[PDB]
């Protein structure tokens, strides 16, 4: 997703 | 630790502008302290060049 | 809508049919409010629960009784706008009917005879205005809802654990509406301890003590009995086999000459079904079996009725020995054990150190009140007001039934206090939990969470103020004589207005009204904060409380929260969801049965909503028909899951009910990082209106409901034909369809006018309608500010192209045409309030007087008689606007300044110029003055003039709207005349007063023609006597505070042209600020000439990951070609052909494959008026999630003539020559931000100090002075700047020797002055003085 | 500065309630019994010599 | 989560998959914004030690 | 405190706040709306009191010192004096004397 | 002290003094009264209870309150800076600006060095004196301005951050006086004040004293500060624009339009280069001395012709004057550029350095803009792949359930490859994204 699994 | 040895520091002017003003003040007091200046957070609350 | 809203409807693109349309958005305040007012609604909430509460109020005598019977509110004694003139509260007067009752007849049992009746005046109480908003003292403001976890029951544990981490504690906490906290948590070793109003720790079972439950009553509440028998002189026990699993055998398990289970075997499931089969429900056991158990009840021997053992005692040997010579036959015990049927209550009994309910109560009180012992009934009295009176302890009919459905009790009412069944069942269940039986639950859930609205946190102030009202009252019956008195004479309002006025004031949930533009102020009504009295402080926020739960879904935004510290803590409702009586927020669902799927909607609650499987909105359907997918995605529970048909009990009804209003106006969502969405949504309220405003080229299609919902725009409320059209005024005619107006015709609709907003925006409506026009019902009429049309334009549509430009575009910054600033786009009109006040001084009055000391002509030209500088003028910075003078304090001067004014003659004055002057920075035209003076001061031409004007002005007001009534009655008494009496050229003659005496045939027309009569006279005199309180209000009146002789507001008016170092932003989270402005030959050019507006930097985009704004310029290239191309088509042989490919068009869009919806044909008039409107800016409306999709994006670029990429040749205006890569250019929606450096930048050299620090400090005319912190010094440290660092310490700020010496030495040129102390430290020193330690500065 | 001239002596709070009171390590007294004669709830029998 | 998100943001993602990922976008903004306070205070401790 | 009572009078049974007048005439005779109105003195404010800002600010932060003069004043002073003292050497000594003492 | 409106307002410390003399003085009444020893001892009490609030408040027993909303300040609440001279503004970039330099706004300036203007409006005969040189300045008399100028000459001001994290939160900059509102910063130097144009602000300060000025110029100034104090690596260096700027011209390409040059040297080279037929740099060998070798000052090249690009070409006239023509030609990084910047630095020295940071930023920004760098929608590559390696994931996914209802692996097993296959399938489409970017 991105940042912190997100993003 | 760096807490431990930040409060440890002797001069009592920059004790007391550190933090726990009220104890620094006392114990200093009592204590009949002078503050030889020799630091920079001294020489800043005097208005002096550091 | 009308023409079919001018037909700019233009294309939905996205398949997905909404089943119903957007609630009201305001609905969270108005109904809310409209709850909290009522109308003696006898139901729950609104001021009659409060006074249900506070009454009747008892005697404190065996005699008085003063009940309430009802209340009323009367009309608001100032207007809205009036309210706002002179700095009142908007409230209108609340009244309430009490009856003083003498209570019964002495030894006559009930009902006495004499009751002295009055309605009291408690005061005022604010209004809500139709837009969800408050007027209090002269501003503003909106009342925001709050998220809070509320009252119930709730039981959890930690997973912290204990400092070893090695365990596990549950707990049980009962939080109610009013009173305190009870709270019961397990502690490592297994005991069950109490805390009450969150004090100290308390072994729980002291509160069963207090019930009045004995030791004995106390084990048998929380214990199943194993019952031993004694006989044969051997020891049996009656057994249940159940029992006996997951153990091994002790003793020989035997029964009826079997053994069932040989000792040290292993307790099989078959050994009990054995054991089950052949009814064995008697055993033999060893004493020392028994020995281990704990005793039940108390046992005396019967002969003797000597105490042999004492509930919950440990047996023993000796006990056992004991109670079998004693000649007990049964003895009762606990059954136990370690895992689902623990004893906990036992050992809890054994650290309470209470023995009976006297100690208990005694122990509670000394907890609650400590330093004093207390008596019986004090002890008694405290512990019943606790939780087991009302008026100190209230769960409230949504604790009590949040509560009762926890505790799974079949009903939902029930009291507000607490009953011993509910502590006892909380016990109960707590226990049942560490046993191992059921489960904690999670608190922030929102179905654990719910909204206080207005009406409850207004209803919580006004029953605290009623609640000392009654205090008041309860101590006024015993002073004063007790036979004579009335309900007035008894009642003190001030608490009452004091709690009311304090809630609406100074509470931190009543807020300054945000209306920068219009979706600001519409968000801000829906906004939500878990902060404020009774939330979260901060310290007490942690992630877990700032996260998006899954159930946010559909009820709370996931998208926009604050950036930075608020995150979390504030959000936003979701845009279908409601909050319902409970105060739980509910999300629509369509209902499926079968496969076919419903236009039924249910309102679901989290709770509600988790017990279904819930299918997505995008899934596909063959109309109805039934679903089409033979998979379907679906919600259920926490988890997400793939489903069947047939298993779908509810579907979503649309994309938008996940995200908010402000996120729902983003176009290409989807293709839109969450975080940098955050920034679009947030950053869409602080868009600043501008006055050649558009709406944007790619819409969502929310920004018609935006405005429609927010109450700047106008609408017509019913059919009707214009009649008159003005800047000022829209008259409407109103029974053109349907002919709804009857009893009296026509509608006049004043037009709020170069308006000042609360952050100096100007608000102002503009007619969209001309005069004879068809409008229907709920049609636009005027668009308020930051509208086009009634669609919502925040900013404009400009050319942009993506491409970096000579590092002015640099990390985010901006580069702009100067076009722009040519042709105003992007200028943005505000209006600033000055006001100034001349008081009584003990050296004499303030004046406000055109007489001012040393000052030319010149400088007081544009003022007037009275002072004030007159409307119209233009004001630059250093101007008089208010001249004024005061008293000197006086002294005389240096004798070198006598003989100066002795040799130029000037003679000194009394009094000294304190004039009100336009500060640095500022400027405009005065188009406002407001003058107050004190009532039956000494008024002159300054509050005569204006009083005149505003007198003619009502007058006028008075003779447009007699005008419209009698135009507007007499055009239908005509047609209802000449049906019957035919008079054509015969009424058109005599006078209009004179057709009423003229009668008709009798009929029931006749009585129509007489109600029309009376109607006429009523209305007239209403507006009659409208005028009289206008010319009452302006000719006494205003309250002004003590000592104020006169108070004079100045409103000047400026314009704000972009400029570098202004803020603007998209609505993708794009920002930046304006770095540069290039004459337009510099600007980057397409072949055929035309400029760009903006430059953005592509670098922007691709760690920023917010697609959108990409597509909207693809798009927005597009629709900057059929525009255009429509308008070449109405430059030449305009022709119905041109309409022809025009729907050809839309129905292109339509035409490719899925089709949202279609629309053709109709007049070609209508087609010919929309054409222009359409064909100047195209429009388009591309919703969240369901959006325009890039192959549909590609055919408008193929009619638009392409590229289908979106790039296109560019040439650099300052070379000619052409960037060497084919780049994107299209047109997109940009917003000019409230960050304006007009209002940011500013300097000072020296000025103003404060009195005890000496410290530079931020005067009226003088800036102030930026903070030098710690870190800041710490830098210079490390640059080893000693003399930069001590001149920041002395010379730039408290010394005054030191400044002064400085400044001159600056003047005449020279080095550093001498230090000295800091000003602050010889106040540090003088303090450590007063303080009694000796401090001594000391010499080498 | 100025002056306020007591009555009755005063002890000052800071060498009183800072803990370890400064006041009383230097008279061996406990917190509990220099509040009891400070604050007037106790006597405290001073140089007995017998 | 089992399932994973197909989509790319050219291509745009389905609802679900943007409120599941709501939640670490808020982790983050206030990771960050908590993380300029903590830094903040690890600086000063360093600082008064130093 | 008879003020007080009275307006309290008042405000239970008119409907609304008094006027000057109104307080004047229920006060007795000697009191007219300019004594009611010089009779309201009101306790001080403390400095210490709380402003609602981002760092905690206190009233008395934002109140101007208007005892001290500002330094541009004293360099005004300065430079008169200098050319009052430059214009009093051009004069002859007798003239400029008569000034001076004057 | 009496505020605006005539209202009195008082430190606590005045009440809390009140509260001490009317019991002592009470006290002093009850003791010539020869009042009872109840009575004098609750005075006397009372008396230590009122020193007590006046030192510390809230130290013993219930804190003294105003009203009960506020507790009263006290000596000890008393005991446990703002400057002149500044100023603050919104900052906007300044592309054209030296990296020792700032845009300073006209009115802010005005304000800021208002003393020093009025000395030097004395000085020379613009003004009679400082009095008439204000009044004269306020209404901003042509020649102020001038005069303005003249008075910044060599002058320095101090530009601040907020968070100022390390000591380049504050750097020296000498003023350019420019029109508009905003202070314009260097974009060099945004890198250590973690700033950007998103509406960032900042404040400035004027040192007053020669000796403060002097501190500003020597140890304090943007351009004696080109490295971090923390890494040692150079802190303002090339970022964003100028690297896309530098790589684009620094690029190989089959450059079949613009091979088989020769360049004659450097300066004809960039003549054809602007001229035509170069276009995103070519693939020719030019003629430019290159050497500068060290360990000697005589330096030089007998012959210095290898293949190169026109932008490479256009580098090496861009005064690198300290060799490594190697490590020119081998097309731009921003890594690669930092890394050039601060060997250029130990080799070529400080000053020189710092001008050929200046050089490398304005080529940067040059070439930049010219590119013709865009994102369009068809920028962003999809793999053909994607669709396959999906299909393949839900093969196996597929092949995972049906082994798992077999009963052969746990559900967190089964949990456990569906990840791990999921983790593999998003490598590969990252793969596959890349791999169709990297090659054409
Ligand atoms: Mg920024």
């Amino acid at each position: 997703t991105x940042x912190f699994x997100s993003g | 630790g760096i807490t431990k040895a930040s409060l440890a520091t002797e001069s009592f002017i920059s004790a007391a502008s550190f933090q726990e003003t009220t104890r620094v003040l006392t114990e200093a007091a009592v204590a009949g302290k002078r503050d030889e200046l020799r630091g920079l957070k001294e020489n800043v609350i005097v208005g002096r060049l550091i | 809508y009308s023409y079919t809203e001018k037909k700019r409807i233009r294309k939905d693109f996205g398949k997905r049919p909404q089943v119903l349309d957007v609630p009201y958005l305001l609905s969270i305040q108005l109904d809310s409010f409209q709850k909290f007012i009522e109308q003696d609604p006898e139901g729950q909430y609104g001021l009659e629960a409060a006074f249900r509460s506070v009454f009747p109020i008892q005697s404190y005598s065996g005699n008085s009784e003063l009940q309430y019977v009802s209340y009323r509110l009367g009309e608001p004694v100032f207007d809205v706008q009036e309210c706002q003139i002179r700095g009142v509260t908007y409230s209108a007067p609340l009244r309430v009917k009490l009856r003083l009752v003498i209570y019964e007849r002495e030894a006559p049992e009930g009902t006495v005879k004499d009751i002295k009746e009055q309605e009291v005046y408690m005061g005022e109480i604010p209004l809500m205005t139709d837009n969800g908003t408050f007027v209090i003292n002269g501003t503003e403001r909106v009342i925001v809802s709050q998220l809070h976890r509320s009252p119930g029951v709730f039981f959890d544990s930690d997973k912290g654990k204990t400092h070893s981490s090695g365990k596990v504690l549950y707990n049980a906490r009962i939080i109610p509406y009013r009173g305190s906290w009870l709270d019961f948590e397990f502690d490592p070793k297994d005991n069950l301890f109490v805390r009450i109003d969150r004090r100290r720790k308390l072994p729980a079972t002291i509160i069963l003590r207090a019930l009045n439950y004995t030791t004995e009553q106390i084990l048998d509440l929380f214990f199943e009995k194993v019952i031993f028998e004694i006989r044969d002189n051997k020891l049996q026990m009656e057994l249940v086999p159940e029992r006996l699993r997951g153990e091994t055998a002790s003793f020989d398990i035997e029964a009826n000459g079997k053994v069932y289970v040989e000792k040290g075997r292993r307790i099989t499931a078959r050994h009990i079904r054995q054991l089950e089969k052949d009814d064995v429900k008697l055993i033999e056991v060893p004493v020392e079996y028994i020995a281990g158990k704990v005793v039940a009840k108390d046992y005396i021997d019967e002969s003797t009725g000597e105490l042999i053992c004492a509930a919950n005692m440990e047996l023993s040997l000796d006990l056992l020995a004991k109670l079998s010579q004693s000649g007990h036959k049964r003895i009762e015990t606990l059954f136990t054990n370690d895992l689902d049927h623990g004893p906990y209550i036992s050992e809890t009994l054994r650290v309470d150190p209470t023995n009976d309910r006297l100690s208990a109560l005694v122990e509670i009180y000394r907890m609650m009140r400590p330093g004093e012992p207390p008596t019986r009934e004090a002890a008694e009295s405290l512990f019943e007001n606790l939780f087991f009176s009302e008026d100190r302890y209230d769960l409230s009919a949504v604790g009590r039934m949040k509560f009762n459905r926890s505790l799974l009790r079949e009903e939902i009412e029930g009291s507000g206090i607490l009953s011993k069944d509910d502590i006892i069942d909380v016990m109960k269940k707590l226990i049942d939990i560490r046993n191992g039986k059921g489960e904690v639950d999670d608190i922030d859930h929102l179905g654990n969470r719910r909204i206080r609205s207005v009406g409850e946190m207004a209803e919580n102030q006004f029953r605290v103020g009623l609640v000392r009202v009654e205090r008041a009252v309860k101590e006024r019956l015993s002073l004063g004589d007790l036979d004579t008195l009335m309900p007035q004479d008894m009642i003190n309002a001030k608490p009452i207005s004091a709690a009311v006025k304090e809630f609406f004031g100074s509470s931190q949930l009543s807020q300054f009204m945000d209306q920068n533009n219009p979706l600001s102020e519409i968000t801000h009504k829906r906004r939500i904060s878990a902060l404020g009295p009774g939330g979260l402080t901060r310290e007490r926020a942690g992630f877990e409380v700032r996260d998006v739960h899954p159930t946010h879904y559909g009820r709370v935004c996931p998208i926009e929260t604050p950036e930075g510290p608020n995150i979390g803590l504030i959000n936003s409702l979701s845009v279908y969801a409601q909050t319902n009586e409970y105060g739980f927020l509910e999300t629509p669902y369509r209902k499926v049965t079968d496969g076919v799927v419903t236009d039924e909607i249910h309102y679901l609650s989290a709770i509600e909503e988790g017990n279904y499987v819930i299918a997505q909105a995008n899934s596909n359907l063959d109309e109805e028909g039934h679903f089409v997918e033979d998979l379907v995605t679906c919600r259920s529970k926490g988890e997400s899951s793939l489903f069947s048909r047939d298993q779908v009990d509810y579907m979503d009804v649309s994309t938008q009910q996940v995200v908010s209003v402000g996120a729902s106006l983003i176009p290409f969502l989807e293709h839109d990082d969450a975080n940098r969405a955050l920034m679009g949504a947030n950053m869409q309220r602080q868009a600043v209106p501008t006055l050649r405003a558009d709406k944007p080229l790619v819409g969502t299609g929310m920004e018609r409901a935006v405005a429609v919902d927010s109450g700047v725009t106008a609408v017509a409320k019913r059919g009707g034909v214009v009649q008159y059209v003005d800047a000022s005024r829209i008259v409407i005619k109103v029974n053109e369809d349907e002919m709804y107006p009857g009893e009296a015709g026509i509608d006049i609709y004043n037009l709020t006018k170069y308006t000042r907003s609360n952050q100096n925006t100007c608000i102002n409506q503009m007619p969209c309608v001309s005069l004879g026009e068809p409008v229907e019902r709920g049609d636009v009429l005027a668009d308020g500010p930051s509208t086009d049309l009634g669609e919502l334009a925040l900013g404009q549509n400009m050319r942009v192209a993506f491409m970096p430009w000579n590092g002015y575009n640099f990390e985010d910054s901006i580069l702009v045409s100067e076009r722009v600033v040519q042709e105003d786009r992007f200028t943005t009109i505000h209006i600033q309030e000055l006001a100034c006040v001349s008081r009584d001084t003990k050296l004499g009055p303030e004046e406000i007087t055109a007489d001012i000391p040393n000052v030319g002509e010149a400088a007081l030209s544009k003022l007037d008689e009275s002072g004030i500088v007159y409307i119209g003028a233009e004001v630059t910075g250093g101007d008089i606007l208010v001249g004024k003078v005061t008293p000197k304090g006086e002294t005389q001067l240096t004798p070198e300044e006598k003989l100066l004014r002795a040799i130029f003659g000037e003679k000194a004055s009394d009094v000294k110029d304190s004039s009100l002057r336009v500060p640095n920075g500022v400027s405009g035209t005065v188009i406002d003055v407001q003058v107050f003076t004190r009532d039956g001061v000494e008024k002159d031409k300054r509050a005569l003039e204006i009083e005149e004007m505003q007198l003619k002005q009502a007058k006028k007001d008075l003779s447009e709207e007699l005008q419209i009534l009698e135009a507007g009655l007499f055009s239908r008494i005509r047609a209802v005349l000449v049906a019957g009496g035919v008079e054509a050229e015969k009424l058109d003659k005599l006078p209009r007063d004179r057709w009423l005496e003229l009668g008709l045939t009798d009929e029931e027309k006749q009585n129509q023609l007489e109600q029309l009569a009376e109607q006429y006279d009523e209305l007239k005199h209403e507006f009659e006597k409208k005028l009289e309180a206008k010319r009452r209000k302006i000719t006494q009146g205003d309250d002004l505070a003590p000592g104020v002789l006169k108070i004079v507001k100045v409103y000047l008016a400026v314009k704000r042209r972009i400029q570098p170092g202004d803020k603007m932003a998209g609505r993708h989270g794009n920002k930046g600020v304006i770095s540069k402005i290039n004459p337009i030959e510099d600007m980057p050019y397409d072949e055929n000439g035309t400029p760009v507006d903006i430059v953005l930097n592509p670098l922007g985009v691709p760690s920023r990951m917010n697609i959108g704004q990409i597509l909207e310029t693809h798009l927005g290239m597009a629709a900057k070609g059929i525009g255009d191309k429509i308008n070449a088509m109405l430059k030449q042989q305009q022709e119905v052909a041109k309409l022809r490919e025009f729907i050809q068009r839309a129905y292109d869009l339509g035409a490719d494959v899925r089709q949202k919806v279609d629309l053709s044909t109709f007049s070609d008039e209508e087609v010919m008026r929309l054409a222009e409107n359409l064909r100047k800016g195209m429009p388009i409306a591309t919703p969240v999630f369901d959006g325009a999709k890039e192959a549909e994006i590609k055919e408008l670029l193929k009619l638009g003539d392409l590229p289908t990429s979106g790039q296109i040749r560019l040439y650099d205006g300052r070379t000619g020559e052409q960037f060497e890569r084919p780049v994107t250019v299209g047109y997109m929606y940009m917003l000019k931000l409230n960050h304006l450096v007009d209002d940011k930048m500013h300097a000072r050299s020296t000025g103003s100090y404060s009195l005890v620090t000496q410290q530079p400090l931020g005067g009226k005319a003088q800036f102030g002075g930026q903070r030098f912190g710690e870190m800041e010094v710490w830098a210079l440290e490390a640059y080893g700047a000693a003399y930069t660092l001590q001149e920041m310490l002395t010379v730039k700020s408290d010394d005054v020797n030191g400044r002064t010496k400085m400044y001159k030495n600056i003047v005449d040129g020279n080095h550093q002055m001498e230090p000295g102390m800091p000003e602050s430290f010889n106040v540090l020193l003088k303090e450590i003085r007063s303080l009694g330690i000796n401090i001594e500065l000391e010499d080498e | 500065m100025g002056h306020i001239e007591l009555a009755s002596p005063t002890a000052h709070i800071w060498f009183l309630k800072s803990l370890p009171s400064r006041i009383g390590l230097l008279l061996d007294m406990p917190l509990r019994d220099i509040e009891r004669v400070l604050y007037f709830e106790s006597y405290v029998v001073i140089e007995g010599g017998m | 989560i089992e399932t994973p998100i197909t989509a790319n943001f050219r291509e745009g993602l389905n609802v679900l998959q943007y409120f599941i990922s709501t939640h670490g976008a808020r982790k983050g903004l206030a990771d960050t914004a908590l993380k300029t306070a903590n830094s903040g205070y690890l600086t000063r401790r360093l600082v008064d030690v130093a | 405190n008879k003020l007080n009572r009275i307006s309290r009078q008042m405000l239970q049974e008119m409907g609304r706040e008094p006027t000057p007048e109104e307080l004047a005439e229920r006060m007795l005779m000697p009191e007219d709306k300019i004594r009611k109105v010089l009779k309201i003195a009101k306790e001080p404010i403390s400095m210490e009191t709380p402003i609602g800002d981002d760092e905690d600010s206190h009233l008395g932060d934002f109140i101007e010192d208007t005892t001290l003069e500002l330094p541009l004043d004293s360099a005004t002073t300065e430079s008169l004096r200098a050319a009052t003292h430059d214009v009093l050497a051009g004069l002859t000594a007798r003239e400029a004397k008569v000034l001076r003492m004057r | 002290v009496p505020l605006d409106g005539g209202r009195f307002a008082t430190s606590d410390l005045n009440d809390l003094y009140r509260r001490v003399i009317n019991r002592n003085n009470r006290l002093k009444r009850l003791l010539d009264l020869a009042a009872p020893d109840i009575i004098v001892r609750n005075e006397k009490r009372m008396l230590q209870e009122a020193v007590d609030a006046l030192l510390d408040n809230g130290r013993r027993g219930r804190a003294i309150t105003g009203s009960n909303k506020r507790p009263l300040k006290s000596l000890a609440d008393m005991i446990k800076k703002r400057v002149d001279y500044s100023g603050r503004s919104v900052i906007t970039v300044g592309p054209y600006l030296r990296l020792h330099q700032c845009g300073l706004p006209k009115k802010m300036a005005l304000e800021l060095f208002k003393p020093f203007i009025y000395g030097k409006l004395e000085l020379r005969g613009l003004a009679t004196t400082i009095k008439a040189a204000k009044k004269m300045v306020e209404r901003e008399e042509a020649v102020v301005w001038d005069i303005l100028d003249e008075v910044i000459r060599e002058h320095p001001v101090l530009l601040n951050r907020a968070p100022t994290l390390h000591r380049l939160g504050i750097q020296a900059f000498e003023p350019v006086l420019i029109e508009g509102k905003a202070i314009q910063l260097h974009p060099l130097v945004c890198a250590a004040y973690n700033a950007d144009f998103d509406g960032d602000q900042m404040a400035v300060h004027v040192p007053l004293t020669l000796e403060a000025q002097l501190e500003a110029r020597a140890l304090m100034m943007s351009t004696n500060n080109i490295l971090s104090p923390a890494n040692g690596e150079p802190i303002i260096v090339p970022s964003q624009d100028v690297v896309l700027g530098l790589y684009y011209m620094t690029r190989d390409c089959v450059n079949a339009k613009g091979e088989g040059m020769v360049l004659t040297g450097p300066k004809e080279a960039e003549r054809l280069y602007r001229s035509g037929l170069a276009s995103l740099h070519a693939r020719v060998k030019v003629r430019i001395t290159e050497y500068e070798k060290d360990a000697n000052g005589e330096l030089v090249a007998k012959t210095s012709l290898k293949d190169t690009t026109v932008g490479r070409a256009i580098l090496w006239m861009i005064v690198p004057k300290g060799l490594p023509y190697s490590i020119v030609n081998q097309a731009l990084g921003k890594k690669a550029i930092s890394k050039m910047l601060n060997t250029c630095y130990r080799i070529l020295g400080l000053k020189p350095t710092v001008i050929f940071a200046d050089q490398i930023m304005y080529t940067g920004f040059a070439y930049a803009a010219r590119s013709g760098a865009s994102v369009g929608i068809d920028d962003m590559v999809i793999p053909e792949k994607k669709h396959e390696i999906i299909s393949e994931a839900e093969a196996e996914v597929a092949e995972i359930q049906e082994q798992f209802q077999s009963g052969l692996v746990t559900a967190g097993e089964r949990y456990n490859k569906v990840i791990d296959i999921w983790a593999a399938a998003n490598d590969r489409v990252s793969k596959a994204m890349m791999d169709n970017l990297q090659t054409e």
